[PDB]
């Protein structure tokens, strides 16, 4: 019984670490005075002005380019 | 590296019920303390560090003379 608990806790910890890494990679800091532009490569550069604001950029799609 | 963290987390002794809730409360308190610490910003005097309102832009009316003004994190 103990070994199963060990393995399950390890799997949960690994999943939590992966999720935390993804969440951290999904955020950006475009300092103010720099209004950001979403660097979305799905459907492009957002006429919807996503300026300053750490909007949740999905990884592999939206890299924060900092526009001053 | 992930498997090492797996084994380290697993190896934590299966203590009685109390210390589990104790650890949960400790994590809660740690996160709350971190948030409280972060809600204040880099502040040099000779710098009226004003409230940048997230909505509507700068606070054209909130003119921070010399004074506490807590920045809402990410806001």
């Amino acid at each position: 019984m103990a070994a199963k608990v060990f393995e399950s806790i390890g799997k949960f910890g690994l999943a939590l670490a992966v999720a935390g890494g993804v969440v951290n990679s999904a955020l950006y800091n475009v300092d103010a005075g720099h209004r950001a532009v979403i660097f979305d490569r799905f459907r492009g550069v957002q006429d919807i002005v996503v300026g300053e604001g750490t909007h949740f950029l999905i990884p592999w799609v939206q890299k924060p380019i900092i526009f001053d | 590296m992930a498997q090492n963290l797996k084994d380290l987390a697993g190896r934590l002794p299966a203590g009685p019920r109390g210390m589990g809730t104790a650890l949960k409360l400790l994590l809660g308190a740690g996160a709350v303390a971190y948030g409280v610490r972060e809600s204040v910003f880099t502040v040099e005097g000779g710098h009226r560090a004003i409230f940048f309102n997230r909505i509507g832009g700068v606070q054209q009316d909130t003119i921070l003379a010399e004074g506490l003004h807590f920045r809402i994190p990410w806001f």
